[PDB]
RNA sequence: CCGAGCCUGGUGAUAGCUGGUUGUCCAAGAUAGAAUCUUAGUUCAACUUUAAAUUUGCCCACAGAACCCAAAUCCCCUUGUAAAUUUAACUGUUAGUCCAAAGAGGAACAGCUCUUUGGACACUAGGAAAAAACCUUGUAGAGAGAGUAAAAAAUUUAACA
């Protein structure tokens, strides 16, 4: 009968040609996700769905932002269907308390603390 | 229901954003009772906003009758003769300022549907589509298939 | 523009007479640019509302040609209402019968199933051969152009053609053929 | 059929797909498919599946 | 919401804009520009020295009620909601278009 | 007066013989009426367009019902050009 | 339309999503004065600095935890030392 | 009921009739609608239908321009398909950044 | 001619549901994502005990937050301006 | 019904999309091996 | 209009059964079973609802849970979240259908019947032809805006020294 699968770990081992791929250096790993969720909810078990509220993913293509640690990671491989996930990187380094109301995400995952809409 | 209510064409009056923009609002005539409980609002508005709004608004011209009458109303006549009676019965200072500023914003003609959002007198530039734009000429003009 | 109102309206919504060579071509396809000439969607000013269709005629659906083997397999069936009268004709008969009715028929089909079908079919012309009447000639406007080119035949292939595409294999000199 | 699902040059494959779970695809699957994989549908036999 | 616009015409705005009747405002953003003879297009939109599109508000006014129903069968469910949004008509009073290029 | 045209405003017979008298005042050729395009000319309702040209070139052109109505309503169209009150003017400044 | 070409440009998937096409303040006075933000500017913004002061809260929090686990083991360290000592 | 419920097939039948002219006019001046909008998109200018039905309809010589403009996008991009780098990119196919 | 037995997606005899590429790609790209999402969730940043006890003084003032909520409940207050203002409903000019 | 049946048993239609997107794609080069080595 | 007349009265007889049940708007809300001359009903439980008091509620990390003869589960600090328990007052639900999975019966029949886990329906919307139960998708309005979701079946087969 249907119950809640357990994943294997082998699963989540990336390698070499995985990381060349995606862009993943193992060493100095990310430390936030951003999730999006996808798929709905429904036709899904109880369980997922609370999941996903829990998360903070009741409304889909909103993203939240997640820490990239195993208690967390265990919820979003309940729900890693329902969703996608990116890593999120900026190169402006943090947002000050100046540049906390000029930011902007980019699609890319991105995250800019100085956002002039204006081109170069 | 927009097919048992009429409908009309969006359209301005004397075309009023060209030249100068006048007050298309005539006229205002409030008729509101010393007593009854519901002109209360209708008699502190007109104790104190109105005085301000006639200063704002000078082009309009604002009449108070003050007789007895069980519901107040008000009466706004508009330059192109349209007419429209709103009672105020038992409605607060600030409902009835909102009420009198936005009837004196609106235009004299009927509230209904309007079929087109917008409304240009030069539509076409560059020249209206015909059936003959986008395709070219014959030699001396000859249809197909034809020897002279 | 600087055109009149009733003038202009009239040269926007006028009716248009394409004409059309079904020689060796697909009823099916041919039916299809018909179908949309017919109902105006070719005007970007369309609307079903207002009938902008245009008018549209058929030369040669004698000589049209499906493709595989249609002219047997396909079956037009109809049912006159009476018992027995159910009846089926291939391609091949209902062409030698009337040769008009395969493309009218596929015309009849591509086309919406509204009352606007029965004016659209009346507005259309066809002609089983290069044949036209003299007034139905003569107001036409253009020739639009055919949906697949005819291959070419060996009659047909000029000798600089021949000599400029190569020999692909060298026979051995003993052999009949 | 060892150098078929050697040689198979799709990157999806039931057993991955399913020992993942990466469409809750396991409501329409079976416990056991997940070694009955893709060969076998009830007592049924299809070789040519990998 | 794109329109296309031209010298002494109307268009109209589903909301209120918080500007008194008659006053005239400047558009910003413009998508496109064309004459008889050419056309300027945008990367999406122009520059601000490039055009001036300037536009009078003439009217705010609530628009026509609205009726909706939600009803479902042999459920008793039935409800009417009548709404009145508010609308804003403007008027272009001119299209200016600048040496810069 | 925006919205209405010229020649909705102005009244005018023999717009053709205005134009040509127009025409010799500016010490121009003649101009001839030539049909372009047509379509529907059995029809009962034809489509035609007639063009006016003064020395083998265009000034201006006109749809119409008939022959008749397409010349003038081209002979409108090259009034329109010659007093500069085409559709594609200027607005009104204020 | 355009949605995957976009994002692959770096650019988002629906341009009334961001960008200069929306941003921007939609109308001025004519005397070039600037006009209040929009409604939906201003609870963009709101979020975004939500967004970001999340952000922030999340990795001060694991960096410090992470420094906390460090002086842990050192002490742990220290007192195998003082162990050794005894 | 029906009058609520009709807003929705308002807003499709709408953009049918836009799609629907746009494609005619496309394939007046020899291309179709796909190829003009995703042209018109990889040139950045977000034109949404109902301009461009009425553009067609109103200035047909700006709306050829456009598909110009769209069919030449279209040939800079089977070029870049020729060869993707290691080559100029297409004049029209360049990007503003903005930031 | 052409029916098949009792409802026509269930039972022992169903109508026969076909695949298309449209639906090959659309799932072959889901379960892309899907895999993407796997290689993401791979590499962690910090380990169990590193990510024990940081953040256990912001929950536990989360939830002294919800208790103090929970707690703070009465009745609204009462005055005498509001239980005195319906009088003001027979207001009436001298 | 049950799971083991005399018929082949109908699969749900995402069971049948996984079973039609799995398949041995068999490899070749873009050459023919016969008319070229 | 006699398996025992008709009139009146008791009598507004009784009815676990049928039918019916009147103005507007909003919100929360289909839920394991036990006993019953009981299975067309009811009482309790369970679920749901309202108002209160308090603090832990859900997800869960190692460790931990049988000899006989698998999917998963219980417990479970952290973490991510904001719910939970108790107190007071009732009502209503207690005649259920399909899909997937593990099984039993039957013919390894049923749109068949019986248990368990989950989903959906009995709430909106798009699709698959129309379609309850399949797939996408949920929190509510106006728009003559835009990006997407699920979403269109492919197959032609046999010569021989
Ligand atoms: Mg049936
Ligand atoms: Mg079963
Ligand atoms: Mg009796
Ligand atoms: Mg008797
Ligand atoms: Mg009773
Ligand atoms: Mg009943
Ligand atoms: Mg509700
Ligand atoms: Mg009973
Ligand atoms: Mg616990
Ligand atoms: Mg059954
Ligand atoms: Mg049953
Ligand atoms: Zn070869």
């Amino acid at each position: 009968k249907f119950t809640r699968s357990r994943i294997p770990e082998k699963v989540f081992q990336a390698s070499p040609e995985d990381h060349e791929k995606y862009g993943g250096d193992p060493q100095n790993p990310h430390k936030l996700h951003i999730v999006t969720r996808i798929k709905s909810t429904r036709r899904r078990p109880y369980w997922e769905k609370d999941i996903i509220k829990m998360l903070g993913l009741e409304k889909a293509h909103t993203p939240q932002v997640h820490k990239n640690i195993p208690s967390v990671n265990a919820k979003l491989k309940v729900v890693k269907h329902l969703i996608r996930i990116k890593p999120l990187k900026l190169p402006q380094g943090l947002p000050a308390e100046e540049n906390m109301s000029n930011t902007c995400l980019k699609s890319t995952g991105e995250l800019v603390v100085q956002w002039h809409l204006k081109p170069v | 229901t927009a097919r048992g209510t009429p409908s009309r064409f969006l359209a301005s009056v004397l075309h009023n954003g060209l030249g100068r923009y006048v007050q298309q609002l005539q006229r205002l005539s409030f008729s509101v009772s010393r007593d009854g409980a519901s002109s209360r609002g209708a008699r502190e508005f007109v104790e104190r906003e109105v005085i301000d709004f006639a200063r704002r608004n000078p082009g309009v011209v604002i009449y108070v009758n003050s007789r007895p009458c069980c519901v107040p109303r008000v009466v706004a006549e508009y330059l192109n003769g349209a007419v429209r009676e709103e009672s105020i019965h038992c409605k607060s200072v600030e409902e009835i300022s909102t009420l009198v500023q936005k009837l004196a914003d609106q235009s004299g003609l009927d509230v209904i549907r309007i079929r087109k959002p917008f409304h240009t007198d030069n539509p076409s530039i560059q020249g209206q589509w015909h059936p003959f734009t986008n395709k070219p000429t014959t030699f001396r003009g000859l249809r197909p298939r034809e020897v002279q | 523009s600087s055109f009149s109102r009733a003038p202009q309206q009239w040269a926007t919504f006028a009716r248009i007479w394409y004409l059309l060579d079904g020689k060796m071509q697909p009823p099916g396809k041919l039916a299809a640019m018909a179908s949309i000439r017919l109902q105006g969607l070719h005007k970007p000013v369309y609307h079903a509302l207002s009938d902008c269709g245009d008018h549209v005629v058929i030369m040669n659906t004698r000589h049209i040609a499906f493709s595989g083997n249609k002219w047997e397999q396909k079956v037009y069936s109809s049912h006159t209402g009476y018992p027995g009268g159910f009846r089926q004709v291939t391609a091949a008969q209902l062409h030698l019968r009337d040769p008009v009715a395969i493309v009218k028929l596929a015309i009849y089909g591509m086309l919406p199933k509204n009352l606007h079908r029965r004016t659209m079919m009346e507005r259309l012309h066809l002609f089983p051969d290069e044949y036209i009447p003299e007034d139905i000639l003569k107001n036409l406007v253009e020739e639009l152009p055919q949906p697949r080119k005819i291959p070419k035949r060996l009659d047909e292939y000029t000798q600089e053609e021949i000599d400029a595409f190569p020999r692909l294999w060298t026979p051995p000199e003993d052999y009949r053929l | 059929q060892e150098e078929r699902e050697r040689n198979n040059q799709n990157p999806w494959t039931f057993e991955r797909i399913a020992t993942a779970n990466m469409l809750g695809i396991r409501k329409v699957l079976s416990p056991y498919d997940l070694t009955h994989k893709g060969k076998y549908w009830g007592k049924f036999y299809m070789p040519k599946r990998v | 919401r794109q329109w296309k616009v031209t010298s002494e015409d109307l268009i109209l705005i589903g909301n209120e804009l918080d500007l008194a009747c008659g006053e005239r405002i400047r558009l910003e953003k413009v998508l496109l520009v064309g004459a008889d003879n050419f056309t300027l297009l945008g990367k999406p939109l122009l520059g601000k020295d490039l055009v001036r599109v300037e536009a009078t508000v003439i009217e705010k006014t609530e628009s026509w009620p609205r009726i909706i129903m939600r009803f479902r069968k042999r459920k008793n469910f039935k409800k009417k909601r009548i709404v009145t949004t508010p609308q804003t008509v403007l008027r272009i009073n001119s299209i200016e278009i600048a040496p810069c290029l | 007066m925006t919205g209405k045209e010229l020649f909705e405003m102005w009244k005018i017979i023999n717009p053709m013989g205005l134009l040509v008298e127009e025409l010799k005042k500016r010490n121009v050729s003649a101009p001839e009426s030539r049909l372009t395009r047509q379509s529907g000319g059995t029809t009962a309702l034809p489509l035609y367009f007639v063009g006016l040209y003064c020395d083998k070139k265009l000034i201006a052109e006109g749809p119409g019902e008939t022959v008749l109505v397409a010349e003038e309503e081209a002979a409108r169209v090259a009034l329109r050009k010659l007093y500069g009150f085409t559709e594609n003017r200027r607005p009104w400044n204020y | 339309a355009g949605g995957q070409w976009r994002l692959q440009q770096g650019l988002a998937a629906n341009p009334s999503g961001y960008g200069p096409l929306t941003e921007l303040p939609d109308w001025s006075y004519a005397d070039g004065r600037p006009a209040p933000p929009m409604k939906g500017q201003l609870r963009r913004k709101a979020e975004r600095e939500t967004f970001a002061r999340r952000v922030v809260l999340l990795s001060q929090e694991m960096d410090a935890g992470l420094q906390a686990w460090q002086l842990r083991q050192q002490k742990l360290q220290e007192e195998q030392r003082k162990q050794e000592n005894a | 009921v029906k009058c609520t419920k009709a807003r929705y097939l308002k807003k499709k039948n709408m953009r049918t009739l836009w799609i629907n002219r746009i494609t005619a006019a496309s394939q007046e001046h020899g291309l179709k609608y796909p190829a003009l909008i995703g042209n018109l998109v990889k040139c950045q200018v977000e034109l949404n239908r109902k301009v461009l039905a009425d553009l067609a309809i109103y200035e047909p010589k700006t709306f050829k321009s456009l598909a110009a403009l769209a069919s030449r996008r279209r040939h800079e991009g089977f070029a870049a398909a020729l060869g993707d780098g290691k080559e100029p990119e297409g004049i029209f196919s360049r990007v503003v950044q903005y930031h | 001619r052409g029916r098949i037995p009792g409802r026509q997606w269930i039972g022992k005899h169903r109508r026969p549901r076909f695949v298309s590429l449209r639906a090959k790609q659309n799932m072959i790209r889901r379960l892309e994502i899907e895999a993407e999402n796997h290689y993401w969730l791979s590499m962690p940043y910090m380990t169990r005990e590193q990510e024990r006890g940081h953040a256990a003084v912001r929950r536990r003032e989360a939830f002294e937050a919800i208790k103090a909520a929970a707690t703070s409940k009465f009745p609204p207050h009462r005055f005498i301006a509001d239980q005195l203002d319906h009088l003001n409903v027979t207001k009436k000019w001298s | 019904s049950k799971a083991v049946t005399r018929h082949r048993r109908v699969m749900h239609f995402q069971r049948q999309k996984l079973m039609a997107v799995t398949e041995y794609i068999p490899p070749k080069p873009a050459i023919h091996p016969s008319c070229l080595p």
